[PDB]
């Protein structure tokens, strides 16, 4: 009966968002209600409590990606030459394109627990300068906390 | 027994008692909905340290009585929705089966006409700017109109300090 | 207050609390959270605002300026040990 | 020491502090006069709880400051008449040797520049519906006009059980 | 209340300086004065000693990266064909283009602290003989201590 409990149930790797940069960005508002077989199994739960595992997988068709994330309240970049690719504040991760990164950002939230809500966002670019890359962003609920069971949607 | 007596006022049934408007039964009526404390808004006291305080926290206990003789049939389920999505004292006069996994109490006329809930302050936050849904469903249909009274009784109640803070 | 020494008046210093509406009137500012504050007796009146996570705050003429046969007050704003810093930001 | 607080209320002089409006002393007034409880009529939580309960019981503390340098001259006599005869928070702007039988506190402003009277209070009957009246007289007229501030703060204060009476 | 830290707060990674080089050389002078979002931070205490962790991002576009460190006081290289860059007493890091180096610089001064001054220079040059590629260099200020707070800097 272990995959009944709620890390079991709910903290599993689904693919939340893809898209393609050129050699130029994309940003993502992480919402994990863009993925329905993943909202229809939390949205039987009021609040819940989450941290964060974000495992970005990317591929070349036809380098270098800075997957950068934004905590809850700062600008998203709106170009491919902007500053806040290049600020301190805001974390990024430098890979290769083929292979896959990982990195884990903690229960970012303003009240309690995540209502079924400020997650941040992610930023897409390649760094060389002077190819389509496809970006899938795998994330898994760690820790997870569930608190008042509500009836299933059916529409 | 079964005088319930809470600050002025006085109950009788199976912090003060704040018995909204007596809603009728038809055959044909769906139901009812009171969002809280919005039902309370306009409620005398309450209705005044309500709007007076910016932030406030507080429990219920709602009793819900149907003035009836032993003769009528049919039953209501009165549930009480935490955080419900899509009025005043007045309510909202309007899948089922499952709403009876949120705080539920069935009143059945062949048997019961009372039900109580005590409702706890339930937030993402200790203290909230003033959040939960009482709805009344008729599912068995009334056969011989009967009278359904709802009787808020807000409970371990607190609001914030600000406003009678000194700054000394 | 910064004016001479033989100057005096009282001056309400007034808080409003977050979420409520700025006074128009001493009455309103005397009536919620103030402290009556007379110049002559102490130069200088250190308020201390409740905790916030944002309010108004304002000052009003009790009674005019008594000079001597424009004079000026400086403000002076800090945080006390009980004020966090949560998230980074560039 | 010289910052007295009480409830949100703060002064600075050597139950909360209701200041009235600040009066100016010019060389030709006579004086002034205020009745109370009717200064406070309209002074907030204290005007609302005087007229909502049909009777009441407060004694009061009037502190009386006029702000002012050490160059004028002149002396006021602060007294307070219980249950005087032939206004709101305004007061009625203006033998008198014999006041002093009353409890008063000349202010000199060669010396002095504020009073202080702690009023019990005085009836016929222990409660009654919402007695006394202050006023203040220059004597000496003064030499160079200057500020008149009254503070009245209601204390040990009562009102009826009535309205609040659980019947069962 | 981590984030108040003096290594919280000035101890991060940021973007200092960034080149390109052909296969010829290219030398800075270390000056953390050139990221103003980093001197605005710094320049609101006196003396401050910190550490360096130095993590350079080699990334091509159209290889070896030799990034050598040059002590305070020595000289930095003229050419491509120098003796500087053959000599030992001077330290140097070889690494691949594409991926990414990290070494780390000791408190290098002649006062204890620095007062917002000598930190040294890096060069950078491509070994291969007879391409573009873009040199990132990533500074961490580690082991910070701080000791005179200024007012901030309004102009």
């Amino acid at each position: 009966g272990s995959e009944t409990d709620v890390e079991c149930f709910l903290g599993r790797a689904a693919c939340v968002h893809v898209t393609e940069i050129q050699n130029l960005f994309n940003d993502w508002k992480i919402n994990l209600s863009s993925l329905v077989q993943l909202r229809k199994k939390l949205e039987l739960f009021t609040y819940v409590r989450f941290d964060s595992e974000y495992t970005i997988l990317a591929t070349a068709s036809q380098l270098v990606v800075q997957a950068m994330y934004v905590p809850p309240g700062a600008p998203n970049p709106k170009e491919w030459d902007d500053y806040t690719w290049q600020s301190a504040s805001n974390p990024s991760v430098f890979f290769k394109v083929g292979d896959t990164s990982r990195f884990s950002v903690p229960y970012v939230g303003l009240a309690s627990a995540y209502n079924c809500n400020h997650m941040g966002s992610m930023a897409f670019r390649i760094v060389n300068e002077h190819t389509l890359v496809k970006i899938r962003v795998y994330h898994r609920a760690k820790h997870v906390e569930a608190w008042i069971p509500r009836a299933p949607r059916a529409l | 027994v079964q005088q319930i007596t809470l600050g002025n006022s006085t109950i009788t049934t199976q912090c003060r008692f704040y018995t909204l408007d007596s809603k009728t039964w038809t055959t044909g009526s769906k139901g009812w909905c009171w969002k809280l404390p919005d039902a309370l808004k306009d409620m005398g006291v309450f209705g005044q340290n309500m709007f007076f305080h910016s932030l406030g926290r507080s429990g219920y206990t709602v009793h819900v009585q149907c003035n009836a003789t032993k003769f009528h049939s049919g039953c209501l389920l009165v549930v009480v929705i935490p955080e419900h999505q899509l009025p005043g004292e007045r309510g909202i006069d309007l899948l089922l089966g499952n709403l009876l996994i949120f705080p539920h109490q069935f009143i059945n006329l062949r048997t019961n006409n009372t039900a109580t809930i005590v409702i706890p302050y339930i937030n993402s936050v200790p203290i909230d700017s003033m959040n939960v849904s009482l709805m009344v469903i008729p599912i068995a249909p009334l056969t011989v109109s009967l009278p359904i009274t709802v009787t808020i009784a807000p409970m371990c109640t607190e609001f914030s300090g600000i406003r009678s803070k000194s700054i000394v | 207050y910064t004016g001479p020494a033989l100057s005096s008046a009282k001056l309400i210093l007034a808080y409003t609390p977050p979420g409520a509406r700025g006074p128009q009137d001493r009455r309103e500012a005397m009536l919620g959270t103030h402290v009556v504050w007379d110049i002559g007796l102490q130069s200088t009146i250190v308020m201390t605002i409740p905790w916030t996570s944002a309010g108004f705050l304002s000052c009003w003429y009790q009674t005019s300026l008594i000079l001597p046969p424009q004079v000026y007050l400086l403000s002076f704003i800090s945080a006390c040990p009980d004020f966090k810093l949560r998230l980074m930001k560039d």
